[PDB]
């Protein structure tokens, strides 16, 4: 309690609706499907190797 | 016409497994079990022995197909 600072940002976000929205975009999101797909890719591609 | 220049998205996940065996690994080898031969007897024409060591023979083999030869605690 003695040590808290509080911006009006996390004031803000008590009165407030939730949003249903990440700030990710449109072309974030396809760089986040191809990022997951080739590292999935890549390890599964690791682990029938060692097989 | 074109209007437009893209990426190429593929889904290559592999997610499934199917490995079969090929045939050959299924196939008959001859196994043998194996004990230290103590002696040899051969006879064909003239009979030779051989004694590797001497001790009390608790197995004995007989085997007649060219040479008559008796493989002793074999």
């Amino acid at each position: 309690k003695q040590q808290a600072v509080a911006d009006r940002y996390s004031i803000a976000e008590q009165h407030s609706p939730l949003p249903l929205t990440t700030g990710v975009d449109r072309d974030a999101l396809d760089e986040a499907q191809r990022t997951k797909d080739r590292i999935l890719n890549d390890s599964f591609t690791a682990e029938n190797l060692l097989i | 016409m074109f209007l437009i220049h893209f990426v190429h998205y593929k889904t290559i996940l592999q997610k499934y497994t199917f490995k079969f065996k090929h045939i050959f690994l299924s196939i008959d080898k001859y196994n043998s079990l194996f004990f230290n031969i103590s002696g040899i007897l051969i006879w064909l024409n003239i009979i030779h022995i051989n004694i590797i060591l001497i001790k009390y023979s608790f197995f004995i083999l007989i085997n007649n197909f060219e040479y008559l030869i008796i493989l002793i605690s074999t």
